[PDB]
């Protein structure tokens, strides 16, 4: 992608279509002539443009009708249209750059947020850019909330967030050029290691993977081509529809033994048939033999039918010497046909115990992706997200994801240690009742006119609740609630004096030998310089791990690591870090799944801001005043930081059409 | 639109693994089953073969008689002409065979036989007597 189409591309948007939240804002345009059309999209993207060629600087309406050309600058208030819709639902002026129009002398309106993550940064940033006053309120004693960086003088470790999925298309890469981000490539190659410390030849690392992807295409075509989406009133999981694939193979090959022996038996018995058909006919030729030799010792001269006989019995020893001949053709034809067939036997299995367990490794590599077992991700929704992944290498934060949220929270009214327990939401306001983490019995009253919640989707999921919302929520938000799942993911940090593995090697895998701990500290990362090993616990074993202790879970780490590099070269580490997600109040989890039974029309639920009823009965409609933002409310960019920063655009740019007017749709 | 090359997933197998919750462990215990079947009932019909094998040893060779072709002479002696009236008696219509117990006739004069003699002979009714048997 180049030139203002690239731009395009880059903003996740269509170059050569308005797309539907531009009809709303633009009805005008998008039902009349084609050529006003073309016109308004390419303002659109040439705005785009300049906003990436340089996300430092703030691009004003002024910047962007002087470096247009006609007839696109001719119409001035539609480029001021264009750049006041780009500006207000952050496609262009977000994230950290210089303003040239320093901040509105007053400010206008009142929003509380609550969260200091990543999605309540962002909306914050926007909100104030609009000139809103804005509060954040956060429990933790720091900002970033699921963006957490381990540090202990040069060691860097990512607790939460990790991975930049590539950046094409990602509003990371306008970050990463906002922040001083230093990011680095994965090598994608891990070399597997099995339990007993041996590495696993590539001979099977292959042929394995290739088997491990071929059966996540067969439970897509178990899914959109057979309809196996409901077993016995129960909606189908991707770990039912795996079982169902792998027994389904492990029949065809059971089926494909029967057959081939069948073959067998169907030959051999015709060789019976015909060894006793040779047996006996040679019984026969030995007794025509026998008339034959009478009939010879009967000395001539002899009469006409003794003579006769001779020449009877000759014919027919003859004749009869002829079909044992054409029978024992045909018994080597079947003799060297049934040892083709039993030089040639199909699979004696589908997969082995050594195969299964390397298998396993890589349904652990999906439920960490996934944070949650595959028999709770929905079959047909699980990857709903996929035709909106980025493109490029998927890159990670040298420096620490952290700096990302510290940066965004450069200038921003942030109340820390500010445990949100109540938000009561009118039709003439709201207020926030909030207690300080370090001494609960100290009550705090925030006011406002909007309140933006970004609560984790496991914090809205507590039960008795952590926050309490009065009026309560409706059903359809709370259902859509419960219906989400949010999975769990942890990572331990082990941090060494000296390097003792391989540095050209970024990770390599460990090989459980049971299929319910397949996750148990399978993969070990080496990412800076520094000497900090990083292990990853997923699946089942990822809430089990949370109930055992650190130096036990250390334990099981050196267990991995001695056997694999020697018994003697493994040390003690200094400094040794775990993480647990469920665990944590503020979390309650890692991040969300499409859960079985649930869709992608829950993620829409949960943006949908809530309305209170009007406060004299006979008032008119109120004002939306409750509004909610984070990693659980964007359909196409679940679970990711990106999506989170995305959604907190999203409500900061609604809240903003709420209470400051949307002048930009004349 | 088809699954992966190598993977073999009908609709009618999806549902008889999907019954119950043991439909799956039924299906492959009764096709376990039937391998065993099946191999024991060869080594029970390939022993029943190893011993007619056997039985065959030697083949017929102390049985076979040597190659005598002779020149297929045309004229028909007194002694050939009463070797194919037997010949008719025993085999009837089967040329082939009265040219071979007589030696020294193709199988045309053989059907030729048939029709010259066909009077002193009386061929009709020797021929009908073999249809007897
Ligand atoms: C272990 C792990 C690894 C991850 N790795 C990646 C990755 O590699 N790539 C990627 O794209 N994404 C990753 N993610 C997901 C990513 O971190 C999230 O999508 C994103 O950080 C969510 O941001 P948020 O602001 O929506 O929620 P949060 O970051 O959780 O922000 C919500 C805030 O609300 C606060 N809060 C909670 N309860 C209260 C309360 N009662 N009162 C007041 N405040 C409260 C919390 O402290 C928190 O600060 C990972 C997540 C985890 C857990
Ligand atoms: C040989 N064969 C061996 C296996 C290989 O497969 C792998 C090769 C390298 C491999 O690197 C290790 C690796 C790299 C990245 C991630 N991703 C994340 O942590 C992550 C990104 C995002 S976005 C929202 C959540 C999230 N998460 C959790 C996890 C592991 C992981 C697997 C492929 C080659
Ligand atoms: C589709 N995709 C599959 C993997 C292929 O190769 C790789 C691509 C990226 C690679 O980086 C590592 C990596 C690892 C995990 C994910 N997972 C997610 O982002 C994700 C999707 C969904 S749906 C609900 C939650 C959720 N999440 C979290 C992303 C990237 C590593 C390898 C490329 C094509």
């Amino acid at each position: 992608p180049s030139g203002v189409e690239g731009a395009a591309f880059q903003s996740r948007l269509p170059h050569d279509r308005m797309t539907s939240q531009e009809a709303a804002c633009f009805p005008d345009i998008i039902s009349g002539p084609q050529q006003t059309q073309k016109v308004f999209l390419f303002i659109r993207n040439r705005t785009l443009q300049l906003w990436l060629d340089n996300p430092k600087i703030q691009l004003t309406f002024e910047a962007t009708l002087q470096q247009l050309e006609a007839p696109y600058n001719s119409d001035t208030v539609l480029v001021h249209r264009v750049h006041s819709y780009l500006e207000r639902h952050g496609l262009i002026n977000f994230g950290i750059y210089k303003r040239i129009k320093p901040l509105p002398t007053k400010k206008t309106g009142k929003v509380i947020i609550i969260g200091s993550g990543v999605s309540g940064l962002a909306a914050a940033r926007q909100l104030q850019s609009f000139g809103m006053d804005v509060t954040l309120l956060e429990a933790r004693d720091r900002v970033g909330g699921r963006v957490a960086t381990f540090r202990k003088g040069n060691y860097v470790a990512d607790l939460g967030a990790m991975v930049v999925t590539g950046l094409g298309g990602n509003p990371m890469a306008v970050v990463s050029k906002q922040v001083n981000m230093e990011l680095a490539k994965i090598k994608q190659k891990c070399p597997l290691y099995e339990a007993n410390g041996q590495a696993v030849p590539k001979e099977k690392d292959e042929m394995v993977e290739q088997e491990f992807n071929r059966l996540l295409e067969a439970t897509s075509y178990l899914s959109h081509q057979l309809d196996f989406n409901v077993l016995n009133n129960k909606p189908v999981s991707l770990g039912q529809a795996l079982e169902v694939v792998i027994q389904l193979q492990e029949k065809h090959v059971k089926d494909e033994q029967i057959e081939h022996w069948k073959k067998i038996v169907k030959t051999q018995e015709e060789l019976k048939e015909l060894l006793n058909k040779m047996v006996n006919l040679k019984e026969k030729i030995k007794e025509l033999h026998q008339q034959y030799k009478e009939a010879s010792e009967v000395k001539p001269p002899r009469d006409i039918t003794a003579e006769f006989l001779v020449k009877s019995k000759h014919r027919d020893l003859t004749a009869l010497c002829k079909e044992y001949d054409e029978l024992a053709e045909t018994q080597g034809k079947l003799e060297e046909k049934l040892q083709e067939l039993e030089a040639n036997p199909p699979s004696d299995v589908y997969l082995s115990s050594r195969d299964r367990q390397i298998l396993d490794w890589h349904f652990a590599n999906l439920e960490f992706a996934n944070a949650t077992p595959l028999s709770t991700l929905s079959l047909k929704h699980w990857d709903q997200d996929d035709d909106f992944e980025f493109t490029g290498s998927h890159l990670t934060v040298r420096n620490g994801y952290s700096c990302v949220p510290v940066a965004l929270a450069e200038g921003l009214d942030i109340k820390l240690n500010t445990a949100v327990r109540q938000v009561r939401y009118t039709a003439s306001g709201c207020e926030v009742i909030a207690v300080n983490t370090r001494s609960t019995s100290q009550t705090f009253i925030y006011k406002c006119d909007a309140v933006l919640c970004t609560l984790p989707l496991g914090v809205l999921k507590q039960q008795p609740p952590a926050v309490q919302f009065v009026p309560p929520l409706p059903e359809w938000k709370t259902s859509a609630v419960q219906r989400m799942g949010f999975g769990n993911l942890n990572k331990v940090v082990l941090c060494f004096d000296r390097v003792f593995w391989d540095p050209s090697v970024n990770l390599f895998g460990h090989v459980g030998s049971t299929t319910a701990s397949r996750g148990e500290l399978f993969l070990f990362w080496n990412l800076y310089k520094a000497p900090i090993l990083l292990a990853l616990v997923a699946g089942e074993a990822a809430g089990i791990m949370e109930n055992i202790s650190d130096d036990v879970i250390v334990g099981r780490c050196l267990a991995i690591l001695k056997g694999i590099f020697g018994s003697s070269a493994v040390p003690q580490p200094k400094e040794t870090v775990v993480s647990r997600w469920r665990a944590d109040p503020w979390a309650r989890g890692s991040y969300s799944y499409v859960a079985a039974g649930s869709s992608g029309n829950d993620y829409d639920l949960m943006a949908q801001p809530i309305t209170p009823g009007p406060s004299i009965p006979g008032a008119p409609q109120p004002i939306p005043r409750l509004f909610f933002a984070g990693e659980h409310t964007i359909r196409n960019y679940p679970a990711t930081v990106h999506g989170a920063l995305l959604s907190g655009l999203r409500e900061a740019g609604r809240i903003a059409d709420q209470f400051l007017g949307a002048m930009y749709t004349l | 639109r088809k699954p992966p090359k190598g993977m073999f997933l009908s609709q009618e197998d999806v549902e008889a693994v999907s019954a119950n919750a043991t439909a799956a462990t039924t299906v492959l215990r009764q096709l376990d089953m039937e391998l065993v079947s099946v191999k024991r009932q060869i080594q029970n019909i390939k022993q029943t073969n190893s011993a007619l094998k056997e039985k065959l040893d030697g083949g017929i060779e102390p049985y076979r008689l040597p190659e005598v072709i002779q020149k297929c002479n045309a004229r028909w002696t007194t002694e050939e002409q009463l070797l194919a009236v037997q010949a008719i008696r025993k085999y009837g219509r089967d040329f082939q065979a009265i040219s071979d117990v007589i030696g020294n006739k193709s199988v045309v004069q053989v059907k030729n036989f048939f029709v010259n003699y066909r009077r002193r002979f009386n061929i009709d009714e020797v021929l009908q007597e073999w249809e007897a048997e």
